[PDB]
RNA sequence: CCCAUGAACGAGGAAUUCCCAGUAAGUGCGGGUCAUAAGCUUGCGUUGAUUAAGUCCCUGCCCUUUGUACACACCGCCCGU
RNA sequence: CGCAAGACGGACCAGAGCGAAAGCAUUUGCCAAGAAUGUUUUCAUUAAUCAAGAACGAAAGUCGGAGGUUCGAAGACGAUCAGAUACCGUCGUAGUUCCGACCAUAAACGAUGCCGACCGGCGAUGCGGCGGCGUUAUUCCCAUGACCCGCCGGGCAGCUUCCGGGAAACCAAAGUCUUUGGGUUCCGGGGGGAGUAUGGUUGCAAAGCUGAAACUUAAAGGAAUUGACGGAAGGGCACCACC
């Protein structure tokens, strides 16, 4: 848990994949390669509630947890590709996605790059729900 | 982090579910061009000064 | 009676459209139909700008926005607040709201 | 009881010398404990590279995949393995009221890598244009998406990834479908949005080695 | 009772004549 | 009225009422009832604050726009087994 | 990081285009086809609409193959609920996809048959043509693109007007109708019974096309107005509301 870098001027730099769907929230740190993971920790790991797995406190709360990590490893600079569920579901990313940025910035961290890497189609499988939808 | 003395330069309008809290912009003591609007809960007219736990945090306009 | 004279919908000279998915719920809408809402819109709002901007490694790094074109349900619209219902007079009144 | 990442060894990833800021970031791996070789399980690595953390001062909108064909000793020798376009930006360019044009070529370097070009652009509406829309005809699109084709095969089939790379890197292939293409409609926003490997040759270690000084 | 479904009764009321009628035959 | 007996009650769960200045609350005194007669009410002083000068979150009510197959009018009309 | 399969063609994408309608969106090629414009080309009434007869005809559904990614009638569960064979959730067969053969129906809608004439104004847009200062590219002139400003025809539309009509909503057609006749096809005759029974006919089937009567009934219905009502939208007031 030493990246053996030059005393204070390099940021070695990480990349938390931030998943943040409408129902839980994912912060998980890589390498430049992404082929190599550092530290996940998920909303739903950090509170004992299926409700409040989404919920911007829980993908701050693992953010900080990621953070606590990511200072032993020696991380210092992450990028960030912020990520919705994206294919045929929502583009938007969950109500986790600021909080969890912030949090990570907030309590340590370095940012670089952000972007989203949502994943897009041209032309999708038929969505879940019929016809007529989730009608309620 | 210190305390920031803050001066009420101007009440804007009202905010809160009850109408509870008086929105505010307040000049800094220290940055005397550093003017941030931010929520006051109580009664508040012009000139009267605010201590902020914290000035990083700021209220969203009505 | 006949409440729209382009019958809720934008074609004209088709006879079909391609149908879309609505976002909120999932029904399958006529394209022309359904209330298109395009969103440009920052990665993070007000309260963030000020702390990410701060710990960017760089010096004068402008933030990305996040595209997405929404597609709704008439019904996925209206329950949602994008579309109010208007007077017969103010109807008729295509520009988009200021 | 035994932390994981107590096994693991830092390596320093370098990128290839058509480029100018030349060490990327650091990649940590299990050491070679038994059979499978650190060196071996760390090859089929991209590394997305964003340009303006790989040119002094450029567009940053553009990034780069470089993989790890060898490993000599704490240096990941990486070469161009495809340049894509960032979200952000390939999004921002597509507007309302204006054609869209795509193109994509399956061309060979002199060298025997295989690469299939992505170009997109984009009809400009001119200073005084009072009409909203800014669309072409199908055939004005077709001549215009033919010239695209023409370019990007006259400037890759010619000369080695190495050169093209370097074509890549301002903006050459883009810029000059722009200038040629002004005569059937003008158009502004004109990128190669995206570059990918379809068959790299048998690796040669020193030809990696020329892109390393 | 939705026409579309007063329909479908009186089609499966036909189609249980078509089984009182086909024993005879 | 006198003397004795000396119960629960240690600040009140869910809920809910009333009220911004001589106001709330504390305190007595009149009037009505009244042969006898205030734990009620109706008035009157006395002492005299806390908080607020706000909003539409809750509860009502009122407008405007909309929809309706309602019109002793949603406790409405109304469909099949 | 790859690999495989099958769907699907985002954003660009429009009150934009094309098609008889159903319908039609990755690239490129081939194949025949087509409207529009242009025409001092040709034939010279060849035409309009149409019982019979005929082609195409969404989706679902049927038969025999091929394939089966997603989604998902039936079904198995898991919730909600008084119940919940439903809405919500996880699986999920037929099906969804392709090929050959049926089927011939949709709110198959502009709920508006086709052809022709005439009667307002306006700025747009798409296609072709024609004309006109200027800017830009192939720069080396041209001539072609891209804008720009007009006109003409044809098309999808929009706004506006006491043309006129209409029960009105509304319609440059739904007008040119008691001042009633340009041509022609289909088709309606109070509500139910009923698109039912029956006969024929088409279909492997599911069903489609044609289609009554008894009987029952004083209304059913259309448009608009006012009110009440809403588990619609917005604004406003009140310590019998809140803070």
């Amino acid at each position: 848990s030493l990246g053996p870098q030059v005393a204070e001027g390099e940021n070695v730099f990480g990349v938390c994949h931030i998943f943040a769907s409408f129902n839980d929230t994912f912060v998980h740190v890589t390498d430049l390669s992404g082929k190599e993971t550092i530290c996940r920790v998920t909303g739903g790991m950090k509170v004992k509630a299926d409700r409040d797995e989404s919920s911007p406190y829980a993908a701050m709360l693992a953010a900080q947890d990621v953070a606590q990590r990511c200072k032993e490893l020696g991380i210092t600079a992450l990028h960030i590709k912020l990520r919705a569920t994206g294919g045929n579901r929502t583009k938007t990313p969950g109500p986790g996605a600021q909080s969890a940025l912030r949090a990570l910035a907030r309590s340590g961290m370095k940012i670089g790059r952000i972007e989203d890497v949502t994943p897009i189609p041209s032309d999708s499988t038929r969505r879940k729900g019929g016809r007529r939808g989730r009608r309620l | 982090q210190p305390i920031k003395l803050a001066r009420v330069t101007k009440v804007l309008g009202r905010t809160g579910s009850q109408g509870q809290c008086t929105q505010v912009r307040v000049e800094f003591m220290d940055d005397t061009s550093r003017s941030i609007i931010r929520n006051v809960k109580g009664p508040v007219r012009e000139g009267d000064v605010l201590t902020l736990l914290e000035s990083e945090r700021e209220a969203r306009r009505l | 009676t006949k409440k729209r004279r382009n019958n809720g919908r934008a074609k004209k000279g088709r006879g079909h459209v391609q149908p879309i998915r609505c976002t909120n719920c999932a029904c399958c809408v006529p394209k022309d139909k359904a209330i298109k809402k395009f969103v440009i819109r920052n990665i993070v709002e007000a309260a963030a700008v000020r702390d990410i901007s701060e710990v960017s490694v760089f010096d004068a790094y402008v933030l990305p926005k996040l595209y997405v074109k929404l597609h709704y349900c008439v019904s996925c619209a209206i329950h949602s607040k994008v579309v109010r219902n208007r007077s017969r007079e103010a109807r008729k009144d295509r520009t988009p709201p200021p | 009881v035994v932390d994981p990442f107590s096994k693991k060894d830092w390596y320093d990833v370098k990128a290839p010398a058509m480029f100018n800021i030349r060490n990327i970031g650091k990649t940590l791996v299990t050491r070679t404990q038994g059979t499978k070789i650190a060196s071996d399980g760390l090859k089929g690595r991209v590394f997305e590279v964003s340009l303006a953390d790989l040119q002094n001062d450029e567009v940053a909108f553009r990034k780069f995949k470089l993989i790890t064909e060898d490993v000599q000793g704490k240096n990941c020798l990486t070469n161009f393995h495809g340049m894509d376009l960032t979200r952000d930006k390939m999004c921002s360019m597509v507007k309302k009221w204006q054609t869209m044009i795509e193109a994509h070529v399956d061309v060979k370097t002199t060298d025997g890598y295989l690469l299939r070009l992505f170009c997109v652009g984009f009809t400009k509406k001119r200073n005084n244009q009072i009409r909203k829309t800014s669309y072409a005809q199908h055939q004005q699109v077709r001549q215009i998406r033919k010239k695209m084709m023409e370019i990007m095969t006259r400037e890759v089939q010619t000369n080695d990834l190495k050169e093209v790379v370097n074509k890549l890197i301002p903006d050459s292939i883009g810029k000059d479908i722009e200038k040629a293409c002004q005569s059937i409609y003008p158009l502004h926003d004109v990128f190669v949005r995206k570059v990918k490997m379809l068959k790299k040759p048998k690796f040669e270690l020193g030809k990696l080695m020329e892109l390393h000084g | 009772m939705r026409a579309k479904w007063r329909k479908k009764r009186m089609r499966r009321l036909k189609r249980k004549r078509r089984k009182m009628r086909q024993r005879s035959k």
